[PDB]
This record gives structure tokens, C-alpha cells and sequence, in this order.
């Protein structure tokens, strides 16, 4: 008989534990793998696929198909913001929902560089150049094209490649933040204005959608596992 | 030790 | 080469000689032909005896007819053979008794017969009984000798509690002891299907839970023989014909000399 | 080494080379990272996706079902002194939402067990301590009718006897499903009406379920006998995908479930409410 | 006296060979747990207990 | 003292377990084995085995010698099926208690060929030849010769070799099929059907009995043990 | 390697080679392959028979017996205060029918013991832990009068001091046949009646039964002297042979156990109705 | 048959590289704990399924 | 803390076990032993031994 | 190995060495086995003195 | 410090040389279990203690 | 033993 | 170690 001590934490049952327990099943004949195209190793490789944001949630067009819908036209006053939002990939009510959201949910911390893809659903006739942006936190969140300018932008040409993305940069303090909403781990602010105008021939629709796509740049990573916010059950 |  | 087959068998035994032109092949139970005790398998100390050519040779037991009612017949060894010659004084003068056995089952009839007997070598071929009384079955009527016994369509309980019959009650598709008779192929068996062949024949091993034992106590092998197929012929609602069983013990050896064990059969 | 990649040093650009542009109507997505659109610094990554591993996603214990058993004198009225469970990640909802995130799986399974008991009802005495019996019956084997019938002897069904008072129990079960993967999601059925069939109903199926029994139930019961005051329990199921493979992502599921298939019935209204230009 | 041996591996995770490893403590064999690494056999001596086996091409009767 | 921590599982009872445990006899000097004829390694051996299938489960006939004959004539009605059955080796009444049957009663799972040898018992001077036949499932079960000749099928001459022997193939969708009876995992059909027909002579008999036998062909194999429904006790 | 063998790919054929065709009268199984009748493709079998191996079959702990066992004040009437188990398999029906695919077997024996206990009146106050003895009587030795005579005393034989809330109790048992390998069936008896005998009382024994007590019995008591209240034990006996070795395969039990012997009594029709052609 | 590896270690105590080990009990696989040393793959089978992959700094579509 | 499970068994008193178990009077002189005649290392070298048979059990 | 003796095969005698008669008065038991009056087989002997050890 | 032995095998399992291993964990010889690996001796001190053995085919008196 |  |  070896003599042993039991140490504290004996016969707890920690639900993140990792332990060998006896097979009830003993020499089962197991079915082997066969080859199943599209393989997940790691959560993060469905944050990285470009999903589309629900861009517009407004009363009437929010839980429809046009919540995924930005209308652009050639008669919009130009000083104007085409949207704003804010940088919280996990909690603001846009982007929560998206893949790269639901996979955040899960976590409680992320980090690294996230990129949004903007797509012009307009006519070929139809052309127009519109400035798109991210100001990292701190100051006046961009109520002005003067203001937006000023901060992280891309001024996006219309033409034959129908898409443009910018890449909003991993730029914090903290080396993590949160993925619920917190002032001490804010992200900071997006917004899309008009350089010049959507300009249409006659003849033309002179209004159209937009819409958008997020996805995680190869820099993005999330930490503590958690239950979501997102799924529950009554009684 | 035996390894089989 | 020259002209041989599997259906023509020529079967040699001491002092006695079986043939057959329509056999279907023949079976080794087991795989393992009939031996006797090694050496370094062995229990009793004491030299044994073994007679060779007066024991072991084809002794025949009395016929049996097979007719459209005939539900089937059984048999046990040693038992069938205990008053055989000198096989049965051996076993008799003996406390101990070991012996393999060649069974050769005979029955012909025509072209124009018809019929299928299942001939099945049991080990420990325990059968049920009579009774509400459960392993009742007296010695004397266990052991039926060359006579064997007999199979029945269905359990007739033994009902006269006060003077009971204490024998078998063994029901044929139960295979006489709680099982199903389809499955008893799992036994060593031959088929004797008229169309096909005259005979079947089945060389038994000694098989047991020990090297030796006493041959007047217990009974290593049973012989099963059930119609699987009922007799017709023609369209004579009444036909008979006969099945003989002959066997032979091999590898006989006996140990415990002592005087002669008389059985009360009565 | 399980690092990220570092961020490169990059400086001003004047080119033909337009890495901003795309077209997501090819079905891929840009392949960007912030040195093509940004001047940016250079960074030695050390962040890594070590949680978000497959595995690391799934390993931990879900409570999957609570069995509620109980030990008192054997009435004539419907009692519950046995108890039995179909086996499913689906009575539950948080773990079937994370397995759900892919159509198809592989892996082993951890079942733990903890159980708990009470006094019903103010006071006819005491009770001494309960051992518990958990039986796995497989489709196809004998259910028990009654708390202490013959199926219970268990002699080929995998059974654990808990004692109450030690630590929860704890067993581990192969992959054992009939496919190379299981099946989070079966379009289809199980049953095909032929033209040539008697009534309509012998061809009719549930859609999108496959076997009738799935992986059959858990018998629970209490092997004491009764005491004369009873004795409430119920035993909690834990249960943990571990050598986990997964293939074919899905969207999560985002309204309330609506039983074992993907139907749905109300609060089909996930988001909120938010201003185009409301930050 | 530790015993080493492979197991045959069922799923694998996104991790090749593993082993486990044994140790009787008692001395009678009886005490001890089972192998359950068990050879198997030819059905023959019961699917096949014929003195003269037949190739299954060729007549069973000849 | 060796410092221990007691893990989930400590103090269980796992009836499927493998452990050692104290001899409560020591030092007992064990009766040698001896080579006993009729050694058994593993269960499959004995599903290897052909037993006689009880085919004839009709009301008169189940639970007697005769559910084992199935009756020919030469004044057969040619159109009409000699036996239907389901390929539900466990669970198909005439199926389920043969030696296969019953192995695979007391495991959850089977896979693997079988194969089905009938044997004629009639007179030598009796000829004929008969269609025995494997529907793969999915379809109408069949009815008629004509559809049964499209699936799986031998067809039989009579003669000096008795016997006749169908191999139904392992053709399934799963691994693995259960069992007990299931749309989702079934087997198929097996029918059997006069091609010309039975012709004696005269003095013969015009009526004789077929004998059928069923057993496992060498890729056949089962898993998840489990007990049976084919024993029971009161209390 | 343990997996069986591979289909191989098999063509079209014309020729004087006949599979198919053969006699079952010989005796033999004909040993057929799906590439003797049918055109088949090259399969690279992965399957295995590693559960149906002897061994895997039996490995697994059946419910044998249940002793009670009672702890109250002695009185002077027929009471449980201790208990005897003659040692078998054959009280229980699943593991017996297991066992009985076989003829003849060779084994090792472990014995787990699961112990339940429970208050039987109302109240009277209660009891302390109680501690259970479990003696092994082998043939020959002196059996119980008492719950706390002399043999208690146990200076040889085999005895378990079991404590109630600890893991069910173990052991392990060799072969301990007085054969070469245990019988499961013996067509015989343990006396032959001659003609030389007095009555014919003298030669009668029982068919089938071997010697007498077979194995022995197990004695079952509560150590504890009884408290003023009376606590009901009951002790559960779970057999597992293991190494496992057997010999001459047999039909499996098709009706109800009618004893320790094959008698059978009712319930002689185990099949079912099922129309000829009818699938 | 101990199986040994490297830890990843996160915060050090003032004190290189740090150990630990394990040995499976059991011979079923299904037994063992999980060995979370996971590697990983490309998105690009879900980001980029396109049977001619571009190259980011050309159009898109030519 | 080495993470141990308790396997059943555990706790239980059998008679005809072999285990060790700590010593209550440690570092003790023990008396040696001294070459005493008759020694027996096995019970059945008693049985080897001729003893006379009560063959007359007669009433008196 | 700790099994007891193999029995040796033993014949027919006549001779003048007797195994069979002695005189206890001596002190001593006769070393007796079955082959030094009964004809005897040769038997492997495989049982052992291992639960009777002190 | 461990002792590795064979057991002697009664009944085998269908898998041979098995061992078991023993550690003595304390000081005190009196502390250890039983080897039970016990040698015998001859009866003859008891059976034939004369001054005079003599062989058994010859006369015990002379 | 395997050091990895 | 000692083996014997
Ligand atoms: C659909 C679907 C289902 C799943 C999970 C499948 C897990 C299947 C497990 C089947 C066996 O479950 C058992 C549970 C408990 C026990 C047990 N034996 C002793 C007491 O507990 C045995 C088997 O994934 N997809
Ligand atoms: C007939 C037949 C019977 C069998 C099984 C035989 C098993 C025989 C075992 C005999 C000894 O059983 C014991 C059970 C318990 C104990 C015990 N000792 C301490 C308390 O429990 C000792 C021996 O197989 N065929
Ligand atoms: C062979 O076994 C030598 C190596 C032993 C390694 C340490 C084993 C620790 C367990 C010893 C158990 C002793 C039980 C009586
Ligand atoms: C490889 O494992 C050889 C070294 C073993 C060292 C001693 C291990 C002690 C634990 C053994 C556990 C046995 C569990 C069945
Ligand atoms: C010789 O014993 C060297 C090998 C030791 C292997 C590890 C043993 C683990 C058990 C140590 C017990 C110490 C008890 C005081």
C-alpha cells in the first residue's frame, strides 16, 4: 500500500478539466474517417470569411432583408454622413451578429486588425467616389467629411472592380480588449461620406444599395472562452 | 520494462 | 486418378469392414481425429489396459423404422454399447473408461423416395424431462442402452405425482432439450437426403472436461437422428423403411481394474 | 511556435498595384492585412489562436440533461422510481449551438454524472445512504417496465453504480456513430412513399430525423429499497466532445430553437434597433 | 516490470502511435485485469469438419 | 506520503471495467488445462456456421417441425412468390433465432455479406429450376419473377448437387447497419420464384420440401454489446 | 491487424467452375464470397471482429444474486440477522444463457459487491455505519448457526469486511475447478443404482447434478450489534469471468429456464406468426 | 511509456524551458485525455474556393 | 497533487490479503534466530508421516 | 518449478528386492510409491505443495 | 529499489511469461507483505530419522 | 519513454 | 531495479 496525501481540490468535479475516465464500451469496432471536404481546425478561420453586415437598423427595415441594405443616390446631401458605427466587432448591434461576431461572443477578449468590404449593387452606367473611415478613439466622433479625412481612410473610385475594403489597423493600448462594450477598451469610430457624388446618364436609376462585408485580418486572435449572450432557454 |  | 470418389467408402475396423457407394463424404468432429492419453495429460497412475481389435470394431445395434409419423431417435454413448462384447465387459470390469467412436448411419431407399435425416453427435447431450420435478430423470430410464429412445412432437407432462415415470420427455423442434432444432447444426452432423445418399458417417474424439472417466456414470456423446425432411414415397400414404446404426469405439483405454459393476436396469 | 504573423514595416505607395480594390461576386474574400492599405510600423506578434482550436472550443463539461429519480414505497400509481433518458445533445440548448456551428463531426465522448437528493416531505424518520444505477440500453435491448425487473441485472449493457456522497461519475465512449461522421444536420428521410404503397402512411417519415432510437437511453434508479420516508434525487448529466474533428461550417443559429429539427416558431426578431448614422 | 503497449486509436485529434502502460501489483494471475489483445481463429474445424475438404470450385459431390 | 488528488470516477462502479483486484484464494494450485477438442476464439465463428432458418412461420406451422419446409410442387401456381422475406438478419421473425440471429441479438451493430444455401429434399427423380433473388432497398418489394430477375439473383438447376447457395452482398449506405428493425438502416428483400418448374415422372411424388439455411460470409462483423430480448425472468 | 479481408474486384464469368452449386449433406458450410456470385469491386476492409472476441463477450460484471440481510434486536422466531448464498450462476437467467453457447470453459472469477441498506419502521431513532462480513464456506467446513457463533471467527477461510459508503467491494477468484475445465452441461449422474443394492435409494442421484455443494457458499452478516431501530441490507453479487477460455459451442436457450437443469416447462412456442410470403 | 513535453509558459516565476508529464491508463483511446496540441490550417478553402487564386495586388476581375 | 481515481475495492478489509502496512514498535533489536531441530517448511511433510489408524470404532 | 514427482512407468517383477514388507518398530515410514507394487504408467505430474507451504 | 517477479499462471487468458512488481515502502522488515515464494525440504528428518537409512527394496530388519 |  |  503506498502512502499517499490527498491534496485540496480531491473528488471536485472542475468542468474545464482534462482527464483520463474508464471507457463504458470497451473494444468497439470504430468506424473509420473517410476524407469530408471542408475541414475546421480553428474557430478563428470563420472569423477570417467575409460575412455581410447588417448595416441598417432602422425601425422599419432592421429583422428584414433590407437591414443589409445601404441606398445610395445621385441627389443625397453630400455634407451628410452615408453611415456611422462604432468599432465593437462583439457588441454593436451591426456587427454583433455577423460571423466574426458570433465567434466573438464566445470570447471575452480579442485583438488585431479587422477589414470591411464595401460592395456597389448600382448600374454599370453609375459612377461616384466615396471617402470611407476609422478614427481611433479619444476625440469627437466624425460628424463632417473635414473631420473623417483627418483619420485612418480610403477614398474609394466606383468602376469595374465593384468592391473596395478598408482595413481598419490594430491600433490600442491595451494588448487585448473586451468583447462586451467598455470605455477603458474602446475601438473607436467608422464612417462612409460622399468625396464627390453618385452621377447617373438619364434613362438610369438614380438610387441604389450598397452593401457591406466583415472579416478578420491573419493578425487576429481571442481569448477566454465564455457563453454567449446570444442563445438561451425558458423553462 | 516490455514494449510489445 | 484411376476412378476414386467421395461417395464410395470402404471403412476397416478389426476384424470388420463397412462399405458404401453412396456416401457424402464423411466428417471428423472437431477436426480432431480419436487418441489416446499422453503422458503428460494423464491423471491415473495406474498402467492401462488396452484391447484394441476385440473393442475396437464395428458393433451393429438393433434397426429402427422410419415411417411418416417417425418424430426421431436418440442415443448415448457408451451407453449403446455397454453390452457389446468386449467393449461392454471392459467398461463394466472398470472404474474408468475412455473411447473416440467411428458412427456410420445407414439407410437406402430409391430414386423414386423421398426424405431427409439430420444426424447429429452431441457432447453432453443432457435431455429434458417428465416433470414438475426438475433433474428427475432416473438412471435406468436415462440410459435406455442399444434400444435408444425416442423424440415427440410435443410436452406431455408426466401428471401421476404419486408413482411418476422419472423419464425424458424429449419434444423434437426443442431439440429434446430447450433450445431450437435449427440450430443444432452447430454440432458435428451429416445430412442423409435419399436423393443424394445411403449414409452418414461421423468420427467422434473423446470429448469431456477430463483426460478420463467413469463410462458407467456418464455419457460423453449423444446421437441425434431427426427427420428434417418427413418419408414419402409415391403416393403411398404408409411407407417404411429401415435406418441402422452401427458404431465403433476407438482409442479405447481403460483404468481402475476392480470387479465387475452390475447396473440395476430394472 | 504558434505566433501570428508579424506586422511588416511599410512605407508610402505610388503604384499600378491597387491591393484596396476587389470583387466580392468571385465569392472570395480580400486577403488584406493593414500594410497594404496603411503606412505601418513593425511588430514582433506574440498573440496566438491557442484557445480557439477546435478542441480548446469544445473542451469543457455542458450540462446536457437533468434525470429526476426517486426512492419511496412502490404504490399502484404512475411513480417515478426508474427513470429513462434518450440520449441527445438536444434537450439543452448552449452546447447543440456550439456543434451546430458545423454539419458534421468525429469525436469521443466524456459523460459525467452529478447527483443530488433531498427530503420531500417534513419528517416519517430518515434515510441511509443511496446507491444509484445507471444502465445504457442500446436500441435493440429489453427496457425496464418496473424499478427492479430482470433487465436490470445488466449483464451485457454497460451499467455504473454511484454511490451518493462520492465524487461525480465519470465515463468516456467511443466514436459510435453508423456514418464516418455524425450528422449535425440530415436533409432528408428515412422513409420513401412509393406509388405502389396500401395506405399513404407507410411511406411517411419525420423529416430531417434518421434512426428511430439514435443512440438509445439511460435507465436511472435508486437499488435501495424504500425507506419509510421518501427520498428525492435527480442526476445531472455532463457531457464533453473531446479528439474532436469537425467539417463544414454553418451559420450559428440565431432564434430561439424550436425542438430537434431547424424550425422555428417565434421571436424572429434578433437585432435591435440602431440609426444608420448612429454610432 | 512496466508493460508498454499501442492502442488502436478510434478518433483522432488534430494533434501517429500511442500507448498506455500496465503493471500487475499481485502476484496471482487471477488478480489480474484483462489483455484483451486476443487472437482469433479458423471457423473450420466447424464450418468445415470434412476428412476430405473440397476446393469450393470443384464438385461437393463427386 | 505521495501527494494524490482524487479525480471524477473515484469510487465507481463500472460493470464494463478492466482493473485488478486482490485474490481472495492465494497461492491455490490450479488444475492444469488439457487440449479439449471444439475450441472457441471469438463469436463470429459461430455466425460462420450454417443453421437451418425456421421459414415456414405460418400459423399451423410456427413452433413445429414443419416451420422449417417449405413446400414445392409441380402444380405450383408459377406466378406466386415460394417465400418473401426481409433482409433483417436480428429481427426478421424467421431470421432472428437461426445461430446468426442470435449472436447479432446480443450486439447493436452489424455489417458484412451473408449468404443463404438451400437444399432440396425431394426424389432423385424429381427436376426443376428455381430463381432465388436480392433486392438492394429503396423500391417496391417484389412481387413478380420480373421484377426480382432485375436484382441480385441465382437461378438454381436441381440435380446431383443438392444445394444452391445465394450470397447476398454487403450493399448498404452506412457502415454499420442496426440491429433492430429501421427505415433509415434496412437491408432489402429476398424472394424466391419458379423459373421453369417442378417436374416428376409418373410414381413419383409431385409434392417435396425444401430445407433453407443461412450463415456468415467472412467480412462480416459486429459491434456495441448489448443484451437480448430473446431471454427473460419473472420475479 | 486484426481487420477482416478485402473484397477483391471480381469479373464476368463463363466457365466449368461452379460456387454456387453444392451438398450441405457433407456436413460443411460452403465457403462463399460475394466475388463467387457476383461481379464485385476491390474494397480495402478497415472492419474488425474485437468486440466479439470470447473475452469481449463475457467482459462485463452480470448481477448473480441478492442476499438480504437484516440488523435488529435476536429475538427467539426465524429471522435474517446473517445469510447464506450457495455460490452460482444459475439463479439469474442473462449471464447463465451467455455462458451456455458453450459446452465446456476455463476462467478466472472476479466478485464485485454493491451493498444497499434502508430504514424499515417509521422511527424508533437510528443507526450507526454498519460494517457487513462476507465469509467464503468452501465444501466441508463448518457453516452457521449464529450471526456471531465460532466460524465468524474466520482463521481460514476467505472473509470480506465490507463498510457501508465505501466503493463496492472486489476480489478476484482463480480456477478452481476439480476438472480440467468447468462443465456446463453433464449428461450423467453423481451415483449409479446396482443390482446388489439394499433400497434403490441407495444408487439414486440427481441427472445432471455433479458434486453436491459445487462451489461452496457465501455467509453474509452485519458485525454491528443492532441498534433499537431495524436497518434492511441488501447485498448484490456481480460475477465477470475473465481470461476466458471455451469449448464445443451449443444452441443458445430458445424457451424459459425451468431450473438448474434443461428441463423445460411452458412457453414452448418462441416464434412468432409470419406469412410464408410476406416480407 | 511516460510521455514528456514542453509547457508554454506564461507568467515565470523569478527563478527556461518547463516539463510535464503523461501516461494513458487505459487500452481504449476513447479513455485518454485530450493532448491539446492542435495545429492549424488555411482559411483558404472557405476564403478563397475560386479555381484561379489571384494574387491581391492585380484586379480582381480582368 | 498526483490526480489518482479510486477503483472499487477501495477501503475494504479482505482476510486473505498481502499488503504492507507501517511497523507500531520502530528500530526494534529483534533476538536472532538459532539452529532449533525439526524443522518444517510445508504442512504435507506431516502427512508423509505414518500416524496409526483408530480402524476399531465399535461401541465400546 | 515447485511441481511434485513424475510417475515413473513401472513393470512386472520377480524378484528377490521387496519394497512392500517392512517393520515399523524401526521409527521409520516406508518410502513407498505406486510403482513399487503395482504395474504404473508414466504420468507428467503438473501439481504443486503451494497453498500447503507453512 | 523495485522487484520484478513471474507470476505462475493458472488460467490464460487468448493473448506467455507474466511479472508483477513490488515495492517495499518502509524500514522495518516486519512492515513488508509475504514473498509466499517458499522453498520445501526434505520429509526424512521426520519419516527417517534412523542412525542406520536404509533402502526400501532391501530388509528393514537385518 | 517519448520526450516530444 | 531486481529482477528475479
Ligand atoms: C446526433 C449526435 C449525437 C451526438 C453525441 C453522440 C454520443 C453517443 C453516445 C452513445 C452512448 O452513450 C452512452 C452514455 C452513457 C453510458 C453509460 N454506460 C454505463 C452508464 O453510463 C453508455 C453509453 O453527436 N451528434
Ligand atoms: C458450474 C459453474 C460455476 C462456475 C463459476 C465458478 C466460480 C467458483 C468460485 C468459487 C469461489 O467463490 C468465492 C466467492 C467469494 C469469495 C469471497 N471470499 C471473501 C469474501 O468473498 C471466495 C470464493 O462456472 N461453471
Ligand atoms: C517494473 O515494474 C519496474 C518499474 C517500476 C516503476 C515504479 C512502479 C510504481 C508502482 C509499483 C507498484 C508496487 C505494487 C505492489
Ligand atoms: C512507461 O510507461 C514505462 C514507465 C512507467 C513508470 C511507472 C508508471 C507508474 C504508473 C503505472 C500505471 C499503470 C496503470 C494501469
Ligand atoms: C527503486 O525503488 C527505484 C525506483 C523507484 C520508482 C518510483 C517509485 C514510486 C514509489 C516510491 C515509494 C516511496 C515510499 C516511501
Amino acid at each position: 500500500g503506498l502512502p499517499v496525501l490527498n491534496t485540496p481540490g480531491s473528488n471536485q468535479y472542475l468542468t474545464s478539466d482534462n482527464h483520463q475516465s474508464p471507457c463504458a464500451i470497451p473494444e468497439f469496432d470504430v468506424t473509420p474517417p473517410i476524407d469530408i471536404p471542408g475541414e475546421v481546425k480553428n474557430m478563428m478561420e470563420l472569423a477570417e470569411i467575409d460575412t455581410m453586415i447588417p448595416l441598417n437598423l432602422e425601425s422599419t427595415k432592421r429583422n428584414t432583408m433590407d437591414m443589409y441594405r445601404v441606398t445610395l443616390s445621385d441627389s443625397a446631401d453630400l455634407s451628410q454622413p452615408i453611415l456611422c458605427l462604432s468599432l465593437s466587432p462583439a457588441f454593436d448591434p451591426r456587427l454583433s451578429h455577423t460571423m466574426l461576431g458570433e465567434v466573438l461572443n464566445y470570447y471575452t477578449h480579442w485583438a488585431g486588425s479587422l477589414k470591411f468590404t464595401f460592395l456597389f449593387c448600382g448600374s454599370m452606367m453609375a459612377t461616384g467616389k466615396i471617402l470611407v473611415a476609422y478614427a481611433p478613439p479619444g476625440a469627437q466622433p466624425p460628424t463632417s467629411r473635414k473631420e473623417a479625412m483627418l483619420g485612418t481612410h480610403v477614398i474609394w473610385d466606383l468602376g469595374l472592380q465593384s468592391s473596395c475594403t478598408m482595413v481598419v489597423p490594430w491600433i490600442s493600448n491595451v494588448t487585448y480588449r473586451q468583447t462586451t462594450q467598455d470605455s477603458f477598451t474602446e475601438g473607436g469610430y467608422i464612417s462612409m461620406f460622399y468625396q464627390t457624388r453618385i452621377v447617373v446618364p438619364l434613362s438610369t436609376p438614380k438610387s441604389m444599395s450598397m452593401l457591406g462585408f466583415v472579416s478578420a485580418c491573419n493578425d487576429f486572435s481571442v481569448r477566454l472562452l465564455r457563453d454567449t449572450t446570444h442563445i438561451s432557454q425558458s423553462a | 520494462i516490455s514494449e510489445v | 486418378a484411376c476412378g476414386y470418389s467421395d461417395r464410395v467408402l470402404q471403412l476397416t475396423l478389426g476384424n470388420s469392414t463397412i462399405t458404401t457407394q453412396e456416401a457424402a463424404n464423411s466428417v471428423v468432429a472437431y477436426g480432431r481425429w480419436p487418441e489416446f492419453i499422453r503422458d503428460d495429460e494423464a491423471n491415473p497412475v495406474d498402467q492401462p489396459t488396452e484391447p484394441d481389435v476385440a473393442t475396437c470394431r464395428f458393433y451393429t445395434l438393433d434397426t429402427v423404422m422410419w415411417g411418416k409419423e417417425s418424430k426421431g431417435w436418440w442415443w448415448k454413448l457408451p451407453d449403446a454399447l455397454r453390452d457389446m462384447g468386449l467393449f461392454g465387459q471392459n467398461m463394466y470390469y472398470h472404474y474408468l473408461g475412455r473411447s473416440g467412436y467411428t458412427v456410420h448411419v445407414q439407410c437406402n431407399a430409391s430414386k423414386f423416395h423421398q426424405g431427409a435425416l439430420g444426424v447429429f453427435a452431441i457432447p453432453e447431450y443432457c435431455l429434458a424431462g417428465d416433470s414438475d420435478k426438475q433433474r428427475y430423470t432416473s438412471y435406468a430410464n436415462a440410459n435406455p442402452g442399444e434400444r435408444g429412445g425416442k423424440f415427440y412432437s410435443q410436452f406431455n407432462k408426466d401428471n401421476a405425482v404419486t408413482s411418476p415415470k422419472r423419464e425424458f420427455c424429449p419434444v423434437d423442434y426443442l431439440l429434446g432439450c430447450g433450445v431450437l432444432l435449427g440450430n443444432a447444426f452447430v454440432y458435428p452432423h451429416q445430412i442423409i437426403n435419399l436423393r443424394t445418399n445411403n449414409s452418414a458417417t461421423i468420427v467422434l474424439p473423446y470429448v469431456n472436461a477430463l483426460a478420463i472417466d467413469s463410462m458407467v456414470k456418464h455419457n460423453n456423446w449423444g446421437i441425434a437422428i431427426l427427420p428434417l425432411s418427413p418419408l414419402d414415397f409415391a403416393q403411398d400414404s404408409s411407407v417404411e423403411i429401415p435406418i441402422t446404426v452401427t458404431i465403433a469405439p476407438m482409442c479405447s483405454e481403460f483404468n481402475g481394474l476392480r470387479n465387475v459393476t452390475a447396473p440395476k436396469f430394472q | 511556435q504558434d505566433s501570428l504573423p508579424d506586422t511588416k514595416a511599410s512605407g508610402p505607395a505610388h503604384s499600378k498595384e491597387v491591393p484596396a480594390l476587389t470583387a466580392v461576386e468571385t465569392g472570395a474574400t480580400n486577403p488584406l492585412a493593414p500594410s497594404d492599405t496603411v503606412q505601418t510600423r513593425h511588430v514582433v506578434q506574440r498573440r496566438s489562436r491557442s484557445e480557439s482550436t477546435i478542441e480548446s472550443f469544445f473542451a469543457r463539461g455542458a450540462c446536457v440533461a437533468i434525470i429526476e429519480v426517486d426512492n419511496e414505497q412502490p404504490t399502484t400509481r404512475a411513480q417515478k422510481l426508474f427513470a429513462m433518458w434518450r440520449i441527445t445533445y438536444k434537450d439543452t440548448v448552449q452546447l447543440r449551438r456550439k456543434l451546430e456551428f458545423f454539419t458534421y463531426s468525429r469525436f469521443d465522448m466524456e459523460f459525467t454524472f452529478v447527483v443530488t437528493a433531498n427530503f420531500t416531505n417534513a419528517n416519517n424518520g430518515h434515510a441511509l445512504n443511496q446507491v444509484y444505477q445507471i444502465m445504457y440500453i442500446p436500441p435493440g435491448a429489453p427496457t425496464p417496465k418496473s424499478w427492479d425487473d430482470y433487465t436490470w441485472q445488466t449483464s451485457s449493457n454497460p451499467s455504473i453504480f454511484y454511490t451518493y456522497g462520492a465524487a461525480p461519475a465519470r465515463i468516456s465512449v467511443p466514436y459510435v456513430g453508423l456514418a464516418n461522421a455524425y450528422s449535425h444536420f440530415y436533409d432528408g428521410f428515412a422513409k420513401v412513399p412509393l406509388k405502389t404503397d396500401a395506405n399513404d402512411q407507410i411511406g411517411d417519415s419525420l423529416y430531417s430525423a434518421m434512426t428511430v432510437d439514435d443512440f438509445g437511453v439511460l435507465a436511472v434508479r435508486v437499488v435501495n429499497d424504500h425507506n419509510p420516508t421518501k427520498v428525492t434525487s435527480k442526476v445531472r448529466i455532463y457531457m464533453k466532445p473531446k479528439h474532436v474533428r469537425v467539417w463544414c461550417p454553418r451559420p450559428p443559429r440565431a432564434v430561439p430553437y424550436y425542438g430537434p429539427g431547424v424550425d422555428y416558431r417565434n421571436n424572429l426578431d434578433p437585432l435591435s434597433e440602431k440609426g444608420l448614422t448612429t454610432y | 516490470g512496466a508493460q508498454v503497449s499501442s492502442q488502436k486509436v478510434g478518433a483522432h485529434e488534430n494533434s501517429s502511435t500511442i500507448n498506455y502502460t500496465t503493471i500487475n501489483y499481485y502476484k496471482d494471475s487471477a488478480s489480474n485485469a484483462a489483455s484483451k489483445q486476443d487472437y482469433s481463429q479458423d471457423p473450420s474445424k466447424f464450418t468445415e469438419p470434412l476428412k476430405d475438404v473440397l476446393i469450393k470450385t470443384a464438385p461437393a459431390l463427386n
